[PDB]
């Protein structure tokens, strides 16, 4: 039995959109953990096979200089919505010159959430919502925010906050971890326990991805040496 | 309208304690022709406000249509609102404004007039979106005739009971009489005050013509 | 089962499976309530969180100097819907320089709202909306629902067990029209409070505010400047 | 106008006047004339202000979304070629407007003169504006690839002053830059009433 | 055939001081050789820390004002804050550019507070070209208002002065004095002098009175 | 202003250009190409309007590499001039036309050594010998006195050497250096470059 | 035009079209790819020889540009779609920009077309998987793969097609710093891959090697030959000695 | 609306497209038609299905196109489909003739036909085209061609191939009689005289029931000829010749 990509539930929600929330479960598990001195977000890479570049696997990225974000779903989808946020910050410094607060990227990005459709639309226009999930990290004025997107296209503010496989879990032992006060090398450390916790693989130092923004410092992608020094003190 | 055709001269307004009053011809020119000299340049807006329009008669009667339009629309509704003759006012800066970006004007220069919280308003709208407010109007020939004589007063008394303006605007009519070539004897005031909108009939203005027989002396 | 998947298909009891489906949304949200005196609009909603981690959900959005609103469904049809009413207003003030009369702002979303509930491959908005406003009609508490419907209220509540807070506002419906504004914020509070279990009760963490009145442009206050509204209270039974 | 730059062994020169004018009127002496596209690459402004400013302020988002995008820098060579195309589907409209793309590339100092009439070369020197000419003249009289660096300082500088002497619109004060391998820098802004007691005294 | 435009008039004038700013105009608006009206001025008050001036074409001057008051209140819903003054800068910029193939006839000066407090001015050209300033004057008068305040706020031409940083009382007899002086010369500038000062305290409006000839 | 010229001889192709890049009164370039690689053996001059030239010349370039990439053989000298042929001719009556004069050089397997004339009208005339410019008018007459279809590659650099040399004699602009290369069997070939030791 | 919603969730958040189509990919020729010091190897087996056909007509090896060549597994028609696409791109990236194109950079575009097409309104997902080759400026040797989700990755080898997993398997096992030590090591690397699930021949197998600052070279069945006769004594003088 | 969709251009789950295979099928019901590639020229023969004794012959032909003065083709399945692809065919040709000002590439014709079949499989909703071609042509490049195109939108070049009815048996029947290198014309005449007689349903094999073209290469233009009914029963009559002489040797 088929029916329409805006079909709504006896519940009250749309099909398409709740299978989207379910195509999330089966990406790799991401964490962002928002902190005073500044944001970090942590994910596994699930390298399939030792003959795959581990480097070609980027699942954070940066938005802007003060901006950065974590993927987790179908990472196909979330390129897209990835380029559009560079894009419109970039415009929106064109216009206004000054930097986008992360709230609003988040909401710009969040816009294009229920832009699909079949009849009375756009020929290039989607026919499917996109099945990832977002953690935005950055730096504004209003200091050190993380916030989180899913395919419905609710966005909310998170001190910490897990997406993924292992949301759940990771999401708990967040909560036992959690004070609005760590230290960001706490926040690193927890956030790689956790991994290292949820994470079928051996965590190493080219298992995952791990990038930090800093009221005093750019966006920045830790390398191997770094990682490995986070490692270190398991 | 690139070219304007049948025309109407000078339109003047002014406040007044507890109202406002416009006058202009009923003249129609096609060219120097005084071709219809029975039309009204000026349309009841409402019961608050009011209208005359300067230049060509068929834009005037095309935003005649369109305003008279908009205010049946809203009375429809009977929500208790109303147009202000300020917001009548920034609709049509607005719409004068949209043509002459079009590079297709409507060749008019209006005046409102309105009372409306106790409150008079005058304004002027361009055909180019040039709008503004002031105690006095006066377009076309008004402008350089009439205006003169309406600042004289008005700021030697800045309010005028209902009778003192009145009788400025008839002598202001009678000096654009002599003086504009494309005037006529036949003219209109209407006024606005809390009791509404009046129109008053065919009016004409007594003439002087004894400098006729100053030839020698 | 045959007449569900469709907004252009008429069940033979008269009825439209997507629209009421639709309706189902706005219960699926946080619980909010509105109401008006004769100088001052008020909503109150509370505001809901996924964890103790994660911030309390928006619920009170600004339209204009004038106007604002309380959402209860999908966030994003509520986003939609909110520029929208934002961009009729913008076009009210650029074109007459005067702030658009609530209902006529309230007719403009029944309109639009209505249209895609009779196309084939639409869907209806699946949104509540609580609008607060004020103009020279005194105040006004209005409700639109997915089903492109409207509603001028003295008093209303829509979502999760708002039920509750629907009774309580039925009971002081007489008290409102003279309250001062403390009194109906306080009002809006208790039939708030009132859709929740008694293991649970208002917080400045949890409650948005949002007053519009003759004196006061539309405010938004969200959790310290909370506090003179909440401290003031009953202590509530159980 | 009278902007001005050349390549030689130690990075790219830069510099330039800061008059504006309307008509006969001196509307400005204070215009950032060198517009700092990336901390890598620089752009002269002359001709029409707003057109200038605009489309160069256009190009520098355009090549940070290719920073983003292509996670490297774009070179001298795309980023003059990007404002050409831009540039060229409004030949004919009127914008007046005529830029140099300096920076450094993978292919080491690069320099590009692009048109709003669809011009797009590089070279080692060149000097824009309604000064150009008599920049170009002492320019040409001391430039040398092997000069060292305060010596380039002291012939761009010079080159500009002589420039706002004959050119009845260009004055202010000059400006000047250094494109480097690590960047280019800030070298000096220095008034004409002063290099004039400087150069005569 | 039509013209879209008409020249209206009006002068202009901006100071930037360390903690304040003043945006000046006069009250005339006209049209050929006639008044259309005493009482126009040319000042715009956009936010509490940012007021605009606008001289030229009434048409596009309205126009603008409007669109600028839009924008204001659409940025305002998408940020959740206020536009800082050099954000309305550069805002302007975009808009007066995005008719560079039909131009607003407009001379914009916008006078305010940074995000430091200090004052600040930015001087427009027709089509979006803007700088930064301390003090800028435009329309009909700016040539006979510039040159005075080059001298008199920039020490420029003089030998062995002093460098003393202009204060607010200083700057409003500068202004209300280059006004009185072109309200002599230029005859589009006459009958009202209008001032807007805009300190942390916010704006204040004062009204010295020119000549009506 | 500039000057392209194209000699064809028995098996290979013989072309030439000025190398300056000048506006208003200033050379603003002393070593400006003109030519343009389009297969292994077919070269483009092109020459005129400001951004029409390259613009054009880059995208018959680029057309020709992607026929090239699709089919995995180049066009023929012959198909190449049609190609910019029509699409010159397209733009005629169009918005955007480009305002191009332009030679095309080439060497087929089949059909030899082949050099190509066209107007900015987009007029395609094949001829044993062609130039474009003002000093065309000077040099086309010195190209009809001394060329035979037989001539050497040697005697038709010489040949091309007393054009240019002409061209210093009478032409009022400077033109110092020329651009020289050849085509044949083993494709395109840089030759030493003409200049003349003024300054 | 056709405004349906082709590839849509499943209720388990499957989208059912792309897995199809990667269905379509595994019913395709089994190819290979292997990245080097100086050399990058390309090898394309089961190409269904007739012997009646010509095989110039039917190569699963194109290329792109001077830069990047390509192979694919899948749909050969949507293949010829995808590849002139990109060609057309690599041309299209000249003309933008002065330099010429980096294989990440195609291997995006590429990716990004198969993504746009797992989103689109009425169309449907390109049933191919492609590897691509090339020596981008730096000198840096890069290997891509796609595949019609619109995911893309770096490989140091991998394989596509009929039993993929089972070369996948053995390229692991046998991708040392050892072999692919020198050129003609790769090139028996790939060979020999492709022999472990090709039906033991030589004329099924077609193989395409990318060097340095040279052209696309394509290897004649008589080198090819050559190449498996000395796998085939490298077999019985390393493997026949010791078992 | 989305009821009465067919999805004619959506994946089975298997990973393949249904609405191809089954135009597939519909292709193997029609006449027989193949095609020999030889070193002095290149040949075309069909199996007529219009063959009845109230048929008028107003064509030169029935089943084989001209497309191009060096390129023809011949078709197998839903006629009308057919003619709608070789007028295609014919635009394009003339296109490319009008931009180069040379004879297109019979590859490229093939490919710029493929290109618009494959379009009808991967979006528009429409069913594909129910036709098989084959093309026979001579060109600069790769001299004399013969190629082949399925409704899927893929194609292939072959040296001699057949489509339609039995089209297999006459592919197995030719790998058996083929001849890399050493094909003249006359014995690839004698090849698809003998493949046509066994694949042919009812036997002994009129020359009205088939039809044959050839394409040669002769003073430097191109040659595109269909046989006359005395031609095809000369190598008819040969052909038995030739078989009642080997069963002989018994
Ligand atoms: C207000 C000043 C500070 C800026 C000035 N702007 C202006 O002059 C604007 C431009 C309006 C326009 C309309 C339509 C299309 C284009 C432009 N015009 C006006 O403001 C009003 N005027 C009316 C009568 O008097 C002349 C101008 C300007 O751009 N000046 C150019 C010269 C120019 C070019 C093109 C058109 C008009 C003028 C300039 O300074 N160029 C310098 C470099 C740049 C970056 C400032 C140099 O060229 C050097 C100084 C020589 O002038």
């Amino acid at each position: 039995y088929d029916r329409g990509v805006n079909t709504f539930s006896p519940e009250g929600r749309l099909f398409q959109v709740e299978y989207a929330i379910e195509a999330i479960k089966l990406g790799s598990t991401a964490i962002g953990i928002q902190t005073s001195e500044g944001v970090c977000l942590a994910v596994e890479k699930r390298i399939t096979s030792p003959l795959m570049e581990p480097s070609s696997i980027e699942k954070i990225v940066e938005i802007d200089a003060h901006i950065g974000c974590a993927m987790s779903g179908l990472i196909a989808d979330a390129k897209t919505l990835i380029d559009k946020a560079r894009v419109e910050t970039q415009n929106h410094w064109f216009t206004y010159n000054e930097t986008m607060t992360v709230e609003s990227v988040t909401q710009a990005v969040s816009n294009l959430a229920l832009q699909f459709g079949e009849e009375d639309a756009d020929p290039g226009a989607m026919s499917r919502p996109f099945g990832v999930a977002l953690l935005f990290g950055g730096v504004d004025e209003k200091g050190p925010q993380l916030f989180h997107m899913d395919p419905s296209g609710t966005f909310v503010q998170c001190d910490a906050r897990a997406i993924g496989s292992a949301s759940e879990g990771a999401q708990s032992s967040l909560q036992e971890v959690y004070h609005k006060s760590m230290t960001l090398k706490e926040a690193i450390k927890s956030s790689l326990i956790i991994l290292k916790q949820v994470m079928e693989e051996k965590l190493n130092a080219t298992n995952i991805e791990l990038a930090t923004v800093q009221p005093g410092q750019n966006f920045h992608m830790f390398t191997k040496e770094e990682l490995e020094e986070v490692i270190k003190d398991i | 309208t690139q070219n304007p055709m049948v025309t109407g001269t000078s339109v003047l307004g002014v406040k007044f304690e507890g109202g406002v009053v416009i006058a202009a011809d009923m003249l129609g020119s096609y060219g120097s022709l005084a071709r219809f000299r029975n039309i009204s340049r000026i349309m009841r807006v409402n019961n608050s406000t009011m209208l005359g329009a300067s230049g060509d008669y068929a834009d005037f009667q095309y935003l005649k249509q369109v305003l008279g339009q908009m205010v049946i629309d809203e009375e429809l509704l009977g929500d208790g609102h109303s147009y202000s003759p300020r917001a009548i006012h920034s609709w049509l800066t607005r719409a004068m404004y949209s043509r002459r970006s079009k590079m297709n004007p409507l060749w008019n220069t209006m005046v409102i007039g309105g009372y409306a919280d106790g409150e008079s308003f005058l304004g002027y709208v361009d055909m180019l979106g040039v709008a503004y407010e002031a105690p006095s109007l006066a377009t076309g020939y008004g402008a350089y005739l009439a205006q003169p004589l309406l600042r004289e007063v008005l700021e030697k008394q800045p309010v005028l009971s209902q009778t003192e303006a009145r009788d400025l605007v008839e002598r202001c009519m009678r000096v654009l009489y002599y003086r504009d070539a494309r005037s006529y004897n036949r003219f209109q005031i209407a006024t606005v005050t809390e009791k509404g909108v009046e129109i008053e009939g065919p009016l004409s203005t007594e003439t002087n013509w004894d400098i006729a027989h100053m030839i020698s002396g | 089962n045959q007449y569900d998947n469709d907004v252009t298909v008429w069940s033979p009891q008269g009825r439209i499976h997507q629209i009421e489906y639709a309706m189902e949304a706005v219960k699926q949200g946080s619980a909010t309530v509105g109401l008006k005196s004769k100088t001052h609009a008020v909503l109150v909603a509370l505001k809901r969180a996924q964890s103790e981690l994660a911030a309390h959900q928006k619920k009170i959005l600004h339209v204009d100097n004038h106007i604002g609103i309380s959402i209860a469904g999908l966030t994003a049809d509520a986003r939609l819907l909110c520029n929208f009413m934002r961009q009729e207003c913008l076009d009210s003030r650029f074109v007459f320089d005067r702030p658009l009369p609530v209902s006529r702002l309230v007719s403009l979303i029944g309109s639009k709202t209505q249209i895609p509930t009779q196309r084939y491959g639409r869907r209806p908005y699946g949104v509540g909306l609580l609008i607060a406003g004020y103009d020279d009609m005194g105040p006004h508490i209005f409700q639109t629902c997915p089903s492109a419907n409207y509603f001028d209220c003295r008093a209303m509540s829509i979502g999760a067990r708002s039920q509750s807070a629907r009774t309580y506002l039925e009971r002081h419906m007489s008290e409102f029209m003279e309250c001062n504004l403390n009194e109906l914020v306080k009002h809006g509070l208790r039939a708030l409070r009132e859709t929740l279990p008694a293991e649970q009760d208002l917080t400045t963490k949890n409650v948005s505010i949002g007053i519009v009145g003759k004196d006061l442009e539309f405010t938004i206050y969200d959790d310290d400047d909370v506090s003179p509204f909440l401290e003031g209270l009953e202590e509530r039974p159980q | 106008t009278t902007t001005l730059a050349f390549k030689f062994r130690h990075g790219v020169i830069v510099a330039a006047d800061s008059r504006a004018t309307a008509g006969a009127y001196i509307a400005s002496q204070t215009v950032k004339k060198v517009i700092e596209i990336n901390p890598y690459l620089l752009g002269t402004m002359a001709g029409g202000a707003a057109d200038c400013s605009f489309w160069e302020r256009l190009l520098a988002r355009q090549c940070r979304i290719y920073e983003l995008r292509n996670k490297e820098r774009i070179s001298v060579a795309a980023a003059s070629k990007l404002l050409a195309n831009m540039v060229y589907q409004y030949k004919g409209m009127g914008l007046s407007m005529g830029t140099m793309i300096c920076g450094w590339d993978k292919r080491g100092p690069g320099l590009y003169y692009v048109d709003s009439e669809g011009n797009r070369i590089s070279g080692a020197t060149f000097s824009v504006g309604s000064g150009s000419v008599y920049a170009y003249g002492v320019m040409d009289r001391g430039y040398s690839y092997d000069l060292e660096v305060e010596q380039a300082y002291d012939l761009a500088r010079r080159a500009i002053y002589q420039a706002t002497y004959r050119d009845a619109y260009s004055g202010g004060a000059v400006n000047l830059y250094h494109v480097r391998e690590d960047g280019w820098i800030r070298v000096s802004s220095d008034n004409v009433a002063d290099l004039h007691e400087k150069y005569s005294g | 055939r039509f013209s879209p435009y008409v020249f209206n008039g009006g002068t202009i004038l901006a100071i930037a001081g360390e903690d304040f700013a003043i945006v000046a105009s006069d009250t005339r608006l006209s049209e050929g050789f006639s008044i259309h009206t005493r009482d126009s001025p040319k000042c715009y008050k956009l936010t509490d820390k940012t007021v605009i001036g606008c001289s030229g074409f009434h048409g596009d001057c309205l126009t603008l004002t409007k669109i600028i008051e839009a924008r204001l209140k659409m940025y305002k819903h998408s940020n959740n804050k206020a536009m800082t003054t050099g954000a309305i800068a550069a805002m302007l910029s975009t808009i007066l550019y995005s008719r560079r193939f039909f131009p607003y006839y407009v001379y914009n000066i916008i006078g305010g507070l940074d995000e430091e407090g200090k004052g600040a001015v930015y001087s427009f050209d027709p089509v979006g070209s803007y700088q930064r300033d301390s003090f800028k004057a435009g329309g009909s008068a700016s040539a006979m208002l510039q040159p005075l305040l080059d001298n008199q706020v920039g020490f420029k031409n003089m030998q062995n002065v002093e460098h003393v940083p202009l204060s607010l009382d200083r700057a409003m007899r500068l202004v209300k004095d280059v006004f009185i002086s072109a309200a002599e010369r230029d005859v589009y500038t006459g009958d009202a002098l209008r001032i807007c000062i805009v300190t942390k305290e916010g704006i204040r409006e004062e009204t010295v009175s020119l000549r009506k000839d | 202003m500039e000057y392209l010229i194209g000699i064809q001889g028995p098996d290979y192709v013989l072309v030439a250009s000025d190398r300056v890049a000048a506006s208003n009164i200033v050379q603003m370039k002393d070593d400006h190409d003109k030519m343009f690689k389009m297969s292994e053996k077919i070269l483009l001059l092109c020459v005129g309007e400001a951004g029409d030239t390259v613009q054009f010349a880059e995208y018959i370039q680029k057309n020709v590499q992607l026929y090239k990439m699709r089919n995995g053989y180049e066009l023929s000298p012959t198909a190449a001039a049609n190609f910019t042929r029509r699409n010159l001719a397209d733009c005629l009556r169009s918005r955007t036309p480009y305002h191009v004069n332009l030679l095309l050089a080439g060497y087929d397997e089949h059909e030899g050594p082949a050099l190509y004339y066209m107007d900015y009208l987009a007029a395609l005339a094949k001829a044993p010998f062609a130039a474009h410019g003002y000093g065309a008018f000077l040099t086309l007459s010195i190209l009809d006195r001394y060329y035979t279809p037989t001539i050497s590659r040697e005697r038709a650099v010489e040949l091309l050497r007393k054009c240019l040399e002409e061209l210093q004699k009478r032409f009022i602009l400077n033109l110092p250096t020329f651009s020289v290369r050849i085509i044949d069997k083993n494709g395109i070939h840089d030759l030493d470059n003409i200049s003349f030791p003024k300054q | 035009s056709y405004d349906r919603a082709i590839t849509v969730f499943s209720p388990d958040g499957h989208l059912f079209q792309v897995e199809y189509a990667q269905e379509a990919v595994k019913k395709g020729s089994t190819a290979v790819g292997v990245r080097g010091r100086d050399i990058v190897v390309l090898g394309v087996e089961k190409k269904s020889v007739a012997k009646l056909q010509d095989e110039r007509t039917v190569r699963k090896i194109c290329a792109l540009d001077d830069n990047v060549c390509m192979a694919f597994a899948g749909l050969t028609a949507d293949a010829r779609i995808v590849i002139n696409r990109a060609r057309v791109e690599c041309q299209s990236h000249r003309l933008t920009v002065e330099d010429p194109v980096t294989v990440e950079y195609i291997t995006r575009y590429i990716a990004s077309l198969k993504q746009r097409y797992t989103q689109s309104n009425g169309r449907r997902p390109f049933g191919i998987s492609a590897l691509i080759v090339g020596f981008d400026f730096d000198g840096t040797p890069r290997l891509y793969q796609t595949d019609p989700s619109g995911t893309y990755h770096a490989w140091k080898a991998n394989a596509i097609g009929r039993g993929a997993k089972s070369v996948r398997e053995f390229l692991e096992k046998n991708y040392t710093d050892e072999a692919i030590e020198t050129d003609d090591l790769t090139i028996k690397l790939v060979i020999k891959a492709l022999l472990e699930v090709v039906q033991s021949g030589g004329k099924n197998i077609e193989l395409a090697v990318m060097r340095r600052d040279q052209s696309l070279k394509i290897l004649n069945p008589e080198e090819i030959e050559k190449y498996v006769a000395e796998i085939e004594k490298e077999k019985e003088e390393n493997e026949k000695k010791k078992q | 609306s989305r009821r009465y969709d067919s999805r004619t251009t959506i994946f089975s789950p298997e990973g393949r497209l249904y609405q191809v295979e089954y135009a597939m099928e519909a292709i193997g019901h029609a006449g027989t038609c193949l095609g020999i590639l030889a070193n002095d020229g290149v040949l075309l023969a069909a199996e007529r299905r219009n063959i009845h004794k109230l048929l008028d012959e107003v064509f030169f032909s029935e089943k084989i196109y001209k497309l191009n003065e060096d390129m023809a083709c011949s078709v197998a399945g839903i006629t009308s489909d057919a003619n709608v692809l070789t007028n295609e065919l014919r635009l394009i040709a003339q296109r490319y003739l009008l931009q180069y000002q040379e004879p297109i590439p019979c590859e490229q014709l093939v490919t710029a036909l493929c290109d618009i079949k494959q379009a009808y499989t991967q979006f528009g909703g429409k069913r594909p085209f129910g036709v098989s071609l084959l093309y026979i042509g001579w060109d600069k490049h790769y001299g004399f061609q013969l190629y082949q195109s399925d409704p899927s939108g893929n194609y292939g070049g072959w040296k001699a191939t057949c489509i339609g009815n039995n089209s297999a048996a006459a592919v197995s029947m030719l790998k058996q009689d083929y001849k890399e290198g050493e094909m003249t014309l006359k014995s690839a005449l004698a090849l698809a005289i003998k493949v046509l007689n066994k694949t042919m349903d009812v036997s002994k094999l009129s020359a009205e029931k088939v039809e044959i073209a050839t394409l040669t290469r002769e003073n430097g233009k191109t040659v595109i000829r269909v046989l006359k009914q005395k031609e095809v029963e000369q190598l008819i009559k040969k052909h038995e010749e030739e078989e009642a002489k080997a069963e002989r040797e018994k």
